[PDB]
């Protein structure tokens, strides 16, 4: 049994072996505790607050969108502490870890972006970190591994099953199965079993919450729609969360097509998947035929979870969020145009979210619309991976 | 059918516990495993527990890993270990056979599906991996439909009111991983099978004389396969010893 | 003749070609004007706030002080659009340029920081810029030229000279000279003639401001010393500001040190330099004694302009400010122990200003004092650098 | 003295213009300069501007950038240029020679120093290339103490106030870069010479027709070493060419 529905709607759930359970329900509890702790909110939003940098920007874009009846704002995720989203949620589970006494902390990371905020969050908060990452992707990933061991966290590369991103969150579960008792799995996304789709949206939330606020503030409504990009979840379920009630606003995620849908290659499982049983969840999963998990395809490392969160699945499945993807050059001209227009590198993940919003924007250029894409992080990162391509393709 | 039932009720006629190896389905190759299979039961396996290779057993620790990257290597796919399971079954009419899985390959195509053709090849039960007590329902339903055991593992902590899950839900044995072995027969659970660690004769005697119906070799058997995968006569011939010493532990 | 002092003490004035005085005049003119347009200040404010991120956190250190008398606060600039307090003056520069009617930005930049500041807001603001950089500097920091393309900008090496800072200091001036009716030159540290150190200290003064409002919040009282890096000076003198007729609070000032003072090799001219005029100002310059400027050496490429602004030495001169120099290692280590210690990687030039501070409290452990160090830069830009050292080091 | 006194003097007893090169002391070694500073005297050329290689000669083109490029590459010193300077007076006793510097150099053991050193080498003017007439106080003062000419750049768009502070401040000449011709005369400026772009002939009789004491050839001179650094003997014959050209297009 459960504090709160393990599920969001016939996604979700908790398919872990039993041994992990008394872990999940632990971390439940502390997590509806902390919750319902004054205390713990006002040191969470401190740390949100005066080490992360939160509130973030919320950024107009009228150089993009001139001649057109699109207004643009950017939410600025990509000036948080760590230079994406990823910082937020990392702080409020290691306020959690502390406060059921845990003094470790354990995570998986694939393009390496939640490896350095789990290393930054546990220097911080003085957790003793070890990281697992898919040797194909510390491989890849050399600059973000370093900077998660200058923090003093133990960077584990995974040399199991396809080296990536899936194969470091099996071996994160295989640790915590024999350490919870004093480790707590930092998990990236909102995904993997309950409560962490739950935890990971809430210790997000803040994202849209200040993005309806700074929206109200600048043009006196909601927005018509928010957009971010979907690798997991998190970033967009966090941009999402505030405005789940308020059904006049769009929620548009948005998937990687990679080299298109048709090509195969893409890491779009929430439309273009199929659902499976897998991290400790039901919900839309990149798998064969015969129901082995595959990888998913991307120019951007960090729309790498071959799966999404169950609660994507779910507001998919109601009708009340539209999934859609972008490929690898329809980011990539994202990517540039914000760059010269505006003056603002974005990561490759939420040049998708953006790609998609200037896609909306160019078909129906008179149709009057207010937009906000999540800038889930800078891309400063992505420049050598941008660089080489522009430069391959003369 | 009733072979774990039949099975039990001899070994307690002879005051014997069982000895249950594991091993991954087509590893290192579909026909040694079948040879490996076949060696196990000559030595005097008194069930088997057998896996099929998934993607990624983030319930398993490195050798069964390997076991699977290897089995993969060799291009067993599900289909084909179920192929693998009626050759096996067409061969030993009564030892019991049961499948540890991981959930995706069993509600991958329909749960019911995969109970319906684990009764077809003649499986006599399933342990899913990932599947705890609290998310089984459709599982063990599926499997009482389909005259399969659904096997439960009950951990070192399991606090009273899994035991009693596990006693109610569980069929076929239940996977142990005093006190415990007391309380499940108390509520009138499976026959529990000592797991994890078992990889020497004395820990199969120990497991018997703590009350449990017998043990099971969790890696000890994929560790002899791995070591001798240069000569698979020897590997047999290691198989085939390791075995029958584990098994006459078991003798009263 | 001027409308404000072009002189700190015996330190400044105008030494450019009698053909260039014109458009000084001219930008001190516009800027007096712009200091007095409530219009200027708000559109100033709106970009820095919602554009670069400003308020910039100011954040306690209690895992480096822990066991001292010593409270330390870093004033994060790191977190500022950009990864640099760069950022803020040049987007009141580009805003002058606008002021004026000009259409073109020109720009110098050693670490390519500054360079990508003034691409950025030129990339904001729709104006055409170009940027020299020294080819030795190119060179070396092609991650920061690329980024300067992707914005737009004309990136332009200068092999003159030493192909360093100070050459491209001098095309900048060249080029400036004859096109200053259409082109704004938008200088990137204090110093320069006037009216470049007033302006720079003016748009850069809200770090000072930010930091004193948020001290008194959080401890009731202003700090005991304010501490930063001291290349050009513009961070430095953007913190000090402020705090300049508020007698009690220390101002110091880190010049590199490089490999020490007695080698000759560092980059502090103004508590180790002489008296000099070049790039039109008079000032501590790094010379030989015959008089031809040298360059300034240091383990970070942020602190390579080799004089200093007039202010800094005119504060100097009177005892106001206290300067002060950290050796290439002692930087080294304030990074190593800022990044396991608070998650926080700070820029090299930074890490010289937090060395200091480091140096403060250990030094004399039971001394009660209140720091605040500028942190000016993020250091992900130096990882590579910071790597290399280490590892070559064994 | 009164070099440029009295060789305005004498060009204008014979309806004259001046003509004045410009060469990097040292420029492209200290023994080859001295030879194309004689060649360019014995060519014609009616004072010389003299640059005394910088660092950092922000107010120079591409060309004289090559030249002090070309001079440290020689090793050339302030110290060895004053010692030519010696050597070239010593020689030559009544052309005008004025240095073309820049503020550190004379500023770099003190204004008055520098100026007092001109004045021993036999200097006639300095023009401080980044010290406009707003900064020139203690360089025009130390210059006039010393008997030396504090010498002025007039920029194209010189607004009134400036052409009156250069025609006050100035001495020798005033370098100019019809009304401001005309202006500069009416203030009693100092002759004014024509500077930038000259590097023809017709440029040389253009200037003196618009109403210029003369011309200053800034750095066609330094072209042409830059041209023959490859053969010093060709570099001096058209060295000698050009200014023969220049100076001849200078008569009435
Ligand atoms: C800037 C940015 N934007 C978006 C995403 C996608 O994840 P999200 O969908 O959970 O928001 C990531 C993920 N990054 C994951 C997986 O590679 C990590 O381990 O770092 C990111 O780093
Ligand atoms: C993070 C950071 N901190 C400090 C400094 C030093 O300059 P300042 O003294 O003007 O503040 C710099 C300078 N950077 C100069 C010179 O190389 C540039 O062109 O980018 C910096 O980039
Ligand atoms: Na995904
Ligand atoms: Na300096």
């Amino acid at each position: 049994t459960t504090l709160l529905n393990p599920y969001f709607g016939e996604f979700g759930g908790m398919y872990v072996p039993q041994i992990l359970m008394p872990a999940l329900n632990q971390l439940e509890e502390a997590f509806v505790s902390a919750q319902k702790d004054p205390e713990f909110q006002a040191q969470f939003a401190d740390l949100l607050k005066n080490y992360a940098g939160r509130p973030t920007a919320l950024t107009k874009c009228q150089n993009i969108t001139a001649g057109t009846r699109t207004t643009l704002y950017l939410k600025r995720e990509d000036l948080l502490h760590g230079g994406a989203h990823k910082t937020n949620q990392v702080l409020g589970q290691a306020l959690l870890a502390k406060r059921m006494g845990k003094s470790e902390i354990i995570a998986e990371t694939g393009a390496g972006q939640h490896g350095v905020a789990s290393a930054l969050a546990s220097a911080l908060l003085g957790l003793k970190c070890r990281i697992y990452m898919g040797a194909k992707d510390v491989e890849r990933q050399s600059p973000n591994v370093f900077r998660m061991r200058l923090m003093g966290a133990e960077v584990i590369p995974v040399h199991s099953g396809s080296a990536t991103l899936k194969d470091a969150c099996n071996e994160a579960l295989r640790d915590w199965s024999g350490s919870y008792e004093t480790a707590h799995y930092m998990l990236g996304t909102a995904a993997g079993p309950h409560p962490y789709p739950t935890i990971v949206r809430e210790f997000q939330r803040m994202i849209g919450e200040e993005t309806k606020a700074q929206i109200l503030d600048k043009e006196g409504r909601l927005p018509d729609a928010v957009i971010a990009c979907v690798g997991g979840g998190s970033n967009a379920i966090g941009m999402f969360a505030d405005f789940i009630n308020d059904t006049s606003v769009g929620l548009i995620g948005v998937e990687p097509g990679g080299h298109g849908i048709e090509t195969g290659e893409h890491g779009a499982p929430l439309k273009h998947g199929r659902v499976g049983i897998y991290f400790g969840m039901k919900a839309p999963m990149m798998q064969t035929a015969d129901g082995q998990i595959e990888e998913s395809y991307s120019i951007s490392a960090g729309l790498d979870f071959p799966s999404v969160g169950p609660q994507h699945a779910y507001l998919n499945s109601i009708g009340r969020a539209d999934y859609v993807s972008i490929t690898d050059d329809e980011a990539l001209e994202a990517f540039k145009t914000l760059c010269r227009h505006e003056g603002i590198i974005p990561a490759l993940e939420s040049s998708h979210a953006l790609a998609h919003a200037l896609k909306m924007m160019r078909e129906q250029p008179e149709k009057e619309q207010l937009l906000v894409v999540n800038l889930s992080g800078r891309g400063d990162k992505d420049i050598f991976t941008v660089h080489d391509i522009l430069k391959a393709r003369g | 059918m009733e072979r774990y039932e039949n099975l039990f009720a001899q070994l307690n006629d002879r005051r014997e516990g069982a000895f249950v190896p594991f091993v991954t389905l087509g590893d290192p190759g579909i026909e040694q495993s079948l040879k490996i299979i076949d060696t196990l039961i000559d030595a005097g396996a008194d069930a088997l527990e057998l896996g099929v290779p998934f993607s990624d057993p983030l319930a398993d620790g490195p050798t069964i890993q390997n076991a699977n990257l290897r089995a993969f290597a060799a291009g067993v796919t599900p289909a084909q270990c179920f192929e693998m399971l009626a050759i096996i079954r067409e061969k030993h009419p009564t030892i019991p056979i049961g499948l540890l899985m991981y959930a995706n390959l069993v509600f991958n195509n329909g749960i019911d599906a995969f109970y319906a053709r684990c009764e077809q090849v003649g499986v006599d039960s399933v342990l899913v991996a990932d599947v705890p007590v609290e998310e089984s329902a459709p599982f063990r339903q599926a499997a009482l439909r389909h005259n399969i055991a659904p096997i439960f593992i009950c951990p070192p902590n399991a606090d009273d009111d899994l035991l009693r899950q596990v006693a109610s839900y569980g069929r076929g044995y239940t996977y142990l991983l005093h006190h415990l072995i007391e309380k499940l027969k108390e509520y009138h659970a499976a026959p529990a099978l000592q797991g994890f660690g078992i990889s020497s004769p004395e820990q199969v005697s120990a497991a018997v004389r703590a009350g449990a119906a017998g043990a099971i070799s969790g890696s000890a058997i994929v560790k002899i396969i791995e070591k001798n995968l240069a000569s698979p006569k020897q590997m047999l011939a290691e198989l085939r010893s390791f075995v029958s010493a584990m098994k006459a532990a078991s003798r009263a």
